[PDB]
């Protein structure tokens, strides 16, 4: 057939990665047939880059405290948990951060190699007091999603080894409401509206870019059935 | 503040209005032809409707208007259909649900309407209730069940905190709420599990702000970790910016609460915006609950049989020995009362014992939602002792459940109380409803004229009487004897120096620094004292309880005090010859002379409780060697007064005290005591017909009343 | 006597008042509903019903 | 509806009590009302007791007093003679209960047997003192309340709503009969008599929709019409239907054509539909109802509705009226479908305001303004000395017209003295539900339609299947009424069959089950009976063993519980939900025939004020209390335009339309009428009011 | 005063409305006022310039005069003195 | 039974009537 | 990050009903993609129903025809099911006509050029010696249900009797998603989607057409930039 009005796009900028889309005038019912497949597209499909799993030294059978600096085990971890960070090569590769006297080490205190950039480097992590020594090894590898902390798979090789929770996604957050428009001279249309929330890694309009691609493609397994299959078509810009 | 008008509704309500409107842009030649338009619904009148419909109140009514919220103003949006759709948080102001209801629309015209519509009534500026500041507009049934359960913590739920070491970390810890969302749509985070999350934008609640940061200044943006779990940040979030984080589970009294909090230190903005978000996020979690009923829910309790049976051992036993001879009639039936009541509560006792805390009956019952646990034990369990026509128990029980089905017998006899109750209910609504007239007929001169009338009389009120141990337990009911009143003298410890000074609201934080310093009474001012010639003023009567700041100077408070005292009929039952609901109230406020009228003392003295030819004579020696008070004709009926024991011969007694038990009239307490002992005596009668099936009112609309009834003097010499 | 006939017992309250040639000040809030003025209490009161609004001097001369 | 109109003892009326003055003793439920009126079925409103309903046994004397059957028992075995009792020999003997377990031949098999005596007391009596029994359990009872099935689990409020809530159901189209029912479905729908009945057997000759004639066993023939498409008293219709074939041998007594609410010969009274018992985003919050778009699409819940309209053509004292297309100056769009003698044509759509019948009356001489007559003179017309008085259809009412009725005078019809002609015109329409329209179920739960969701949001089974309506959970245990819960398990049990495994012997809940009870196939109609059913253990049984659907998937496991889908996230609700077939039906409380409006119409005659009611335009009513809510409020001048412009102040109502449709500010008010009319009546007895100036 | 933004009836917002005024019953007389005046010069247009000026503040498409003279209010461009 | 062409409604009652329900319009 | 790309595969259970399984998706991603698949094909197939009918000696729907068993209305609640593929856009019209003893089925109907009916076993009426049949049907394309447009609205005749038409050739569709959840946290999805539709089109066709306005809609978010 031929759909009754074309459906547009527009974007409404909040902060520098956040921002709120509207998609208006849906037929009745494509606001939560698009809505769901939208928000789980972003959330799961972007792929991105994240920290593994990390090894401090002097912390092998305690995980409590760190020799040395102020914060411990597990807010060390929730530091390096937020740090965004983006990697080309697929491979799982390794950077280290040492800092030696007192002061604060931030995410521009850690050399990475080429190909994986850190793209907060004001970020905290942790401070030295009474001159102490901190040297973390960091894993970074490339996903998609948010993967939990998946275990010591060589237990017996790997003994200091401390497996972290990975967000690949780079977009953090993602909600949706839909509404009504014009029920009176259009009969009870839809209007959806996203709003998205990334990281730095990546602008929201880039994710719902990325989103619409794969859904396309996905979507183009079922339409390459019957090519000549009449469904409904949307008319030009 | 919206409310959704049916089209053809409208288009009938705003006719003048859109065919000014047609004509005006060149749809219709003349008011002829465009009324032509609007009675064939052309295909322009919609589009014109919209336009003239927009940013203009209707009044909506529900029938019986009981207090002054069932009248309420929206803003109306068009919707196709036949039916009005209300708010779902309004419905309790309205006293409506959907099953039938119907309400009638009214529209304002004139520029002064619509301000007053869209000013003093709308729907968004009446939260609180004007009988006792307690709130209307709160979540109710559904809503509460959505945040009851969210906000539950289950111990062991998927994904907990656990405290591991040895081998590996804590893994509870969620760097952000983002990341616990993403958790739980994976399927690794429970959102009623214990976690640890790091939250930024929530508040600290004030032992953690105190400890972590410094002099002041939470400051948004600043991190602290928080021992919760996800549902309840997920909550919080609803919650205003500055509101600290909360951490409880949302019991319907800890959301009032809340509630109450907000509508005292926010703007009214905020509270109608933030009981919009709860009202979304409960009846999503509502949704994903799984509250539902089935027959595998309604348990029954594994010892039934074997109480029933010990209980019908000691039934067997009473009425062997009463077909022995040696107990009359009517001491068998008080026997056999006595026994089913005691089985009764043990059957209730082993269920509620039975049922699991995550039952879709105890849930929805034990969170304040609807319902008590009496249904939930004749449901399941026994229905118990029932009455007869007369209003007596009958003493044989009604041994099964609704879920066992009743017999024809315990059937038959359970319609008789059934069928009474409908009837009590029909003439319990017209009782109200004159009453309430009479009231409005009394009280519709009493209306603000003033600021300060600047008087220094007063009325003592209780506030915390002190244990003998040593401590100030504080006064059951003070927060409708009290609160929002004005202080009249200011509150010193031991002549000290003033902790609150004349002229105060006397609100949480006062009330609080009264008893800090150890103050039980305080002289606050009220309208049975008011100097001024006509009405009331400002500072007497206090703090308006819907708005929660000082009354303004043209309001209505008889009316308020009389739809007050009123709405709360029809709840309002005398028991399960002394009268004790709705036809007490109907008699302390006529001044009549009462049912069971037992005699008062007239002059401190000692006592002469002789027992004459069965039944009593009291006759009071007084201590001035004046001549002695008899009170000559009193049956037996009604027993003698017991204070700390019975009133025995020879005993000392005060100037008002009441010798027999049963109604003091309030001519004599006037009489003998005085205008101040008769407020007393009739504000605290009226408050305990009201307490006693939980009902709040403000003292303060009770005796706009009782000075009505004290405006004159009896001449007794020209 | 108007809002006194209209409560209950009319015929008893207008045959005394016709007795005591009694006069109405028509103060109340109940007389003011039955002749059709405005009841003296709310917005009715002559401290609010005499509100005098105008633009101010910057406002005026600015627009 | 009409059966238990007959039956009904209504304690008002010329020669019995008032309803103002009647005490509350008198409105009660006495232990001598047991076999003689329901105790559950009386009205609900101020009427609570003074009505009532003849229970179904029950006989009247010669002399006026209401009897009661009973089973003569002699030496403690229970024989089959039936004795009549009326309450005062029922006070003097002592009766045992109907469901007092019997050994066989008669004899009691407890030693002490439960009765009732002489005062309304219960006791348990040794099983020599009895001397009757009751035929039936269910004797208390009336026909409305034997249908609702699982009674004794209903609380008797609900139990009283749902049995008076039965007789409001209006006839559907289609008319499907219960999966679960008790047996009085069969003898109320025979016995009410909108059932056509074979007289005498014989065999069907000939059927068409409008006629069956059986052929007797002695030659002779009889023909029954049908009532196709009639208006009933309250405007529904009152369909008959054959259901014989052509061929067909009939039996005396066979039902041999259906009723408006019948379904092959038992009474129908509402459809059955898959429900779950969730709450759902709020649309269901207190009584609210969810319903699918499949009831709108494939006609489940729909009706037809008919409207009569009359007029007649009289005498007059200028002349006569007359019935006619040639009506004063009106277009000729608005002649269109009218035939030539001025009614409208079978068959034709009509809108609120169409001409129906076209009637025009002499109307005189009078004075025409001079602009009127300006106007005349521009446009060439002339006076036309009648007046247009028209029968129209009225506000919100359309339809299709199926039927006109013409009498007339001159055709020796018996028409009262000055009408010359009589024209009734029907209009019938065929309503689908929509929200604001009223359901019901037989256990005292209504609640109007809030939504009407589209097919794919709504919560699915694993199969696929689309609930057809969602009930709120918050709205069952605070009422008592669980019979609505253990039907909706026995109606699923009876839409997906069952089969109880007796390989290793019957199982023990299965012992009192009657025989082929077990085994059903998909759709069976079973009937529990009221105070003698399935018990919980036999509902237990049967949701444990039950038919897969078309696959081996046992959809709703051994609780009654299912696992739904979420129709708009796609994700699967956390916990199982309890879904099965309940019974609704839908009541004459529509949302058409209660919406109304007015902006300006009639108004009364003494004092000014509105008409009130939907048949005029009529006002709404703005009592005592609504002013006492606004005087709290402080609306002074709220209150002052509701009670002057907008009732009374009859130069005022035409002033404030005149500003509003030129735009300007609302005027002042001025003085009601009503205190005028106050002013002439005080003076007119004799007392001398008088307004005063200062 | 940190919340989202009043939609509809609710703006310009009650409580900071309530600021410029001493209760709501002299706010429903000063808004009334004002919009009977800002009705009466739309009416009195067609004619010379009269005694009845404004709006002060620039109104919307098809605006009622209440919401006009409740933005004047807000905006503070009006004054008023009670009896 | 006992009407003569009534469709098959199996009963979950387990006692026997002594008596037919009456005409119910006598 | 797995490279494997989802594929989709079909298994036929019957001649109007088969099985489309779609492997490896993202975890969590099966129940979203599978209901945005049935909200599709539940709602947006285009098909044909029939619009109105005609019969020759009826005005309005509520009256009986001489010699047959069905009044008017029961007629149309039988024309109701029947199911009617047609290929013409503009609306085309098919004639039934009967005479005398006997049953009207839908097999009866005789369809023009362009059009066929799927159901010739239906029962529509049935007749007696005294009866005689005479109706004529339009059928039109669309999608959805659209209830009866009146006839005021058309400008159509007395005789005329509009009929509700839905138009949707999908019968029951359902899903169900199979999650892995290893060790090892290379975990997937398997979503098996089943599609029954009513002998109008295959299951292929309905859900080819599904997809095709899921990719239309779902372009405009891809081509932002
Ligand atoms: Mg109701
Ligand atoms: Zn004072």
């Amino acid at each position: 057939m031929l759909i009754s009005q074309r459906p547009t796009l527009s974007e409404d900028v909040l902060t520098d990665n956040r921002s709120q889309f509207v998609i208006e005038p849906l037929e009745p019912g494509f606001g939560y047939t698009l809505g769901n497949s939208l928000r789980r597209t972003l959330l799961s499909s972007i792929p991105g880059a994240a920290v593994t799993s990390i090894r401090i030294d002097g912390v092998l059978h305690e995980f409590t405290t760190v020799p040395g600096v102020k914060e411990d085990v597990t807010e060390i971890i929730l530091n390096l948990k937020s740090l965004v960070v983006s990697s080309e090569e697929d491979e799982p590769v390794t950077m280290y951060l040492r800092k030696q006297g007192p002061g604060e080490v931030t995410a521009g205190d850690i050399v990475p190699p080429a190909g994986v950039t850190v793209h907060n480097p004001g970020m905290h992590i942790a401070t030295l007091n009474d001159k102490g020594k901190l040297e973390v090894e960091l894993v970074v590898e490339r996903g998609r999603g948010y993967v939990p902390a998946v275990q010591n798979r060589a237990s017996g090789a790997e003994i200091g080894r401390i497996p972290v929770d990975s967000i690949y996604s780079p977009v953090l957050k993602v909600t949706y409401k839909v509404d009504a428009t014009r029920v009176e001279q259009r009969t009870d249309f839809d209007k959806l509206i996203l709003d998205v929330e990334t990281k730095n890694s990546i602008s929201p309009r880039d994710a719902l870019a990325s989103a619409g691609k794969t859904l396309v493609e996905l979507f183009g397994l079922a339409r390459e059935l019957n090519v000549e299959a009449e469904g409904i078509e949307i008319g030009p810009s | 503040h919206q409310c959704g008008l049916p089209k053809l509704m409208a288009l009938e309500l705003f006719k003048p209005f859109v065919m000014k409107r047609l004509v005006d842009l060149n749809h219709a030649q003349n008011i002829k032809s465009a009324k032509r338009m609007v009675e064939r619904q052309r295909p322009q009148v919609w589009d014109v409707l919209e336009e003239v419909i927009a940013e203009h109140p209707v009044l909506l009514n529900r029938a019986p208007t009981l207090h002054r919220l069932g009248i309420q103003a929206f803003e109306p949006m068009l919707v196709e259909g036949k039916a009005i759709q209300l708010h779902p948080l309004v419905c309790e102001a309205f006293n409506a649900d959907f099953d039938g209801d119907q309400m009638a629309v009214h529209l304002p015209l004139s520029a002064e309407a619509q301000a007053e519509a869209r000013i003093l009534m709308l729907s968004s500026n009446n939260i609180l209730s004007p009988a006792s500041g307690r709130p209307l507009a709160m979540p109710r049934l559904d809503m509460v069940t959505g945040l009851y359960y969210l906000t539950t913590e289950v111990p062991g739920d998927t994904g907990e905190y656990q405290p591991a070491s040895g081998d590996h970390p804590e893994t509870g810890v969620y760097s952000s709420p983002a990341e616990a969302i993403m958790a739980a749509d994976r399927g690794v985070l429970s959102v009623r599990a214990k976690i640890k999350v790091r939250l930024t934008q929530l508040r600290p609640p004030v032992e953690i702000e105190a400890e972590l940061f410094g002099h002041s200044g939470w400051q948004p943006g600043d991190a602290w970790m928080a021992e919760t779990t996800l549902g309840r940040v997920m909550f919080n979030e609803l919650l205003p910016l500055g509101y600290p984080f909360v951490n409880k589970q949302m019991h319907k009294k800890v959301q009032a609460a809340i509630i109450n909090d907000l509508a005292e230190r926010y703007p009214m903005i905020v509270v109608a915006q933030t009981v919009d978000k709860l009202k979304d996020a409960g009846f999503y979690w509502a949704t994903r609950s799984g509250v539902t009923v089935s027959m595998a829910d309604v348990l029954v309790p594994p010892r039934k049989k074997e109480i029933l049976d010990h209980y019908e051992e000691r039934a067997d036993k009473v009425e062997k020995q009463f077909q022995r001879g040696a107990l009359n009639h009517d001491e068998r039936n008080e026997a056999l009362v006595e026994i089913w009541k005691e089985a009764t509560d043990e059957v209730g006792q082993a269920l509620r014992e039975h049922y699991p805390d995550d039952n879709p009956i105890i849930t929805i019952v034990d969170s304040g939602a609807t319902g008590n646990f009496t249904q939930t034990r004749t449901l399941a369990g026994m229905k118990g002792l029932v009455t007869n026509p007369k209003g007596e128990f009958i003493p044989r029980p009604v041994k099964s459940s609704f879920r066992e089905g009743l017999t024809v017998l315990e059937y038959f006899i359970n319609t008789h109380g059934a069928r009474k109750g409908l009837a009590d209910t029909a003439l319990r609504t017209a009782d109200s409803g004159y009453l309430t007239r009479r009231l409005v007929d009394v009280s519709q001169d009493v209306i603000v004229r003033e600021h300060d009338c600047q008087t220094e009389r007063g009325i003592v009120v209780e506030l915390a009487e002190r244990a003998p141990d040593g401590t100030l337990i504080r006064d059951p009911y003070i927060e409708t004897s009290a609160y929002a009143r004005t202080l009249g003298t200011d509150a010193v410890d031991e002549a000290g120096n003033v902790i609150v000074e004349r002229g105060q609201d006397l609100g949480d934080p006062e009330i609080d620094a009264l008893l800090a310093a150890g103050i039980t009474q305080v002289k606050v001012r009220s309208v049975l004292t008011c100097a001024t010639s006509t009405g009331v003023c400002a500072t007497c009567y206090g703090r308006s309880m819907a708005t929660g700041k000082l009354v303004d100077i043209g309001e209505a408070v008889g009316i308020v005090a009389a739809q007050s005292i009123g709405e709360p009929g029809t709840q309002l039952t005398m028991r399960t010859d002394i009268t004790g609901g709705l036809p007490r109230v109907q008699e302390l406020f006529e001044a009549r002379v009462p049912r069971g009228k037992a005699p008062i003392a007239d002059v401190t003295g000692r006592v002469r409780l002789e027992d004459g030819e069965r039944f009593y004579k009291i006759t009071i020696v007084p201590d001035d060697g004046g001549e002695e008070v008899v009170y000559d004709k009193i049956s037996k009926r009604q027993r003698l007064r017991v204070f700390k024991r019975v009133l025995s011969d020879g005993d000392h007694v005060e100037v008002g005290q009441q010798l027999m038990e049963g109604s003091a009239d309030p001519h004599e307490v006037l009489r003998v005591q005085g205008p101040r002992e008769v407020q007393i005596h009739l504000v605290r009668e009226v408050q305990e017909v009201y307490r006693a099936q939980g009902v709040s009112i403000h003292d303060k609309h009770i005796e706009v009343i009782v000075r009505q009834m004290l405006r004159r003097v009896t001449i007794i010499d020209s | 006597w108007l809002s006194a006939a209209s409560f209950q017992e009319t015929t008893r309250v207008l045959t005394d008042a016709a007795i005591n040639c009694r006069s109405d000040k028509l103060n109340g809030l109940k007389e003011n509903v039955i002749i059709g003025k405005l009841i003296p209490a709310g917005t009715g009161i002559n401290r609010y019903r005499n509100i005098a609004v105008q633009p101010t001097e910057e406002a005026r001369a600015a627009a | 509806s009409g059966l238990t109109h007959k039956r009904r003892l209504s304690a008002l009326g010329p020669g019995g009590l008032s309803r103002e003055r009647a005490g509350l003793e008198v409105r009660d439920v006495h232990p001598s009302h047991y076999g003689r009126m329901c105790p559950i079925e009386t009205p609900e409103g101020p009427n609570i007791g003074l009505i009532g309903s003849l229970s179904v046994y029950a006989r009247v004397n010669p002399f006026g007093f209401i009897e009661t059957p009973y089973r003569k028992v002699v030496d403690g075995v229970v024989s089959d003679e039936i004795v009549y009792l009326t309450a005062d020999e029922e006070d003097r003997h002592v009766v045992a209960q109907a469901n007092s377990p019997i050994d066989a031949d008669g004899r009691f098999v407890e030693p002490r047997v439960l009765v009732r005596r002489k005062a309304g007391e219960v006791e348990y009596v040794p099983s020599s003192e009895v001397d009757y029994m009751d035929v039936s359990p269910r004797q208390m009872v009336s026909v409305a309340t034997a249908m609702i099935p699982f009674l004794e689990h209903d609380d008797a409020n609900r139990a009283l709503m749902g049995a008076n809530m039965q007789r409001q159901a209006v006839p559907l189209v289609r008319s499907e009969a219960p999966l679960v029912g008790t047996g009085m479905e069969l003898r109320a729908a025979i016995d009410a008599g909108d059932v056509v009945v074979a007289e005498e057997s014989g065999v069907i000759e000939e059927v068409s929709a409008d006629y069956i004639t059986v052929m007797h066993d002695n030659g002779t023939r009889r023909t029954y019409r049908m009532r196709k498409f009639a208006r009933s008293n309250h405007g529904t219709c009152a369909n008959q239907c054959p259901i014989v074939d052509a061929g067909d041998r009939v039996e005396a007594g066979q039902v041999i054509a259906d009723g408006p609410c019948t379904d092959d010969g038992e009474m129908a009274l509402g459809k059955n539909l898959l429900v779950a018992i969730m709450p759902w985003e709020g649309h269901n919050y207190e009584d609210a109802i969810i319903l699918s778009n499949r009831l709108v699409e494939e006609d489940v819940l729909t009706s037809i509705h008919i409207e009569e309209h009359e007029i007649d053509a009289r005498d007059t004292k200028l002349g006569a009226e007359e019935i006619t297309r040639d009506i004063p100056n009106i277009s000729d769009e608005v002649l269109a479908d009218l035939d030539e003698r001025g009614i409208v044509r079978i068959g034709a759509e009509v809108r609120d305001g169409d001409i129906l019948v076209g009637k025009v009356t002499p109307k005189g001489e009078t004075e025409l303004t001079p602009e009127e007559r300006l106007l005349r003179a521009i446009f060439g017309e002339k006076a036309r000395e009648v007046r247009d008085t028209s029968l129209k259809v009225p506000h919100g009412e359309s339809g299709k017209v199926i039927g006109i009725r013409v009498f007339s005078r001159e055709d020796e019809d018996e028409l009262p003295a000055g009408v010359n002609e009589l024209v009734r015109v029907y209009v019938a329409q065929k309503r689908k539900i929509s929200d604001g329209d009223k359901l019901a179920g037989r256990h005292g739960n209504k609640g109007v339609i809030g939504k009407i969701l589209p097919v794919e949001d709504m919560p699915f089974l694993a199969d696929g299947t689309p609930v057809d309506i969602i009930l709120n959970t918050h709205g069952v245990p605070r009422r008592m009424n669980i019979g609505q819960i253990l039907e909706t398990h026995l109606g699923w049990c009876a839409h997906s069959g069952w089969k109880v495994d007796a390989a290793k012997g019957v199982p023990d809940w299965a012992a009192r089950l009657p025989d082929e009870l077990l085994e059903a196939q998909p759709n069976a109609i079973v009937s529990t009976p009221v105070f003698d059913g399935a018990q919980e253990a036999e509902l237990q049984g049967l949701l444990s063993c039950t038919l897969p659907n078309r696959d081996g998937d046992v959809l709703v496991d051994a609780d009654g519980k299912a696992m739904l889908f979420d129709g708009r996230s796609g994700e699967p609700f956390p916990y199982p939900v309890t879904v099965g077939y309940m019974y609704i039906m839908k009541l004459h409380h529509l949302v058409d025939d209660k919406i109304h409006a007015r902006s300006t119409g009639p108004y009364s005659m003494i004092t000014q004020q509105p008409l009130g009611g939907k048949a005029q335009f009529g006002g709404q009513r703005f009592g005592e209390m609504e002013c006492w809510a606004m005087q709290a409020y402080g609306a002074a001048y709220t209150l002052q335009e509701l009670l002057t412009i907008k009732s009374d102040d009859t130069v005022g109502r035409v002033k404030v339309y005149e500003a509003i449709v030129k735009g300007e500010n609302i005027p002042e008010p001025g003085i009601p009428e009503s205190f005028k009319v106050l002013l002439k009546e005080l003076q007119s007895l004799c007392l001398n009011v008088e307004v005063l100036s200062s | 005063g940190g919340y989202d933004t009043p939609l509809g009836i609710t703006n310009p917002p009650i409580d900071e409305l309530l600021d410029r005024v001493s209760s709501k019953y002299a706010l429903v007389i000063y808004a009334a006022k004002r919009a009977r005046q800002i009705n009466d010069y739309y009416n009195q247009l067609g004619e010379g310039i009269l005694e009845y000026v404004g709006p002060l503040v620039e109104p919307g498409l098809q605006e009622k005069p209440l919401s006009i003279a409740l933005r004047e209010i807000h905006a503070d461009l009006l004054e008023h003195t009670e009896g | 039974n006992s009407v003569p062409g009534a469709p098959n409604r199996v009963s979950f009652a387990k006692l026997r009537e002594p008596l037919e329900v009456p005409g119910l319009l006598d």
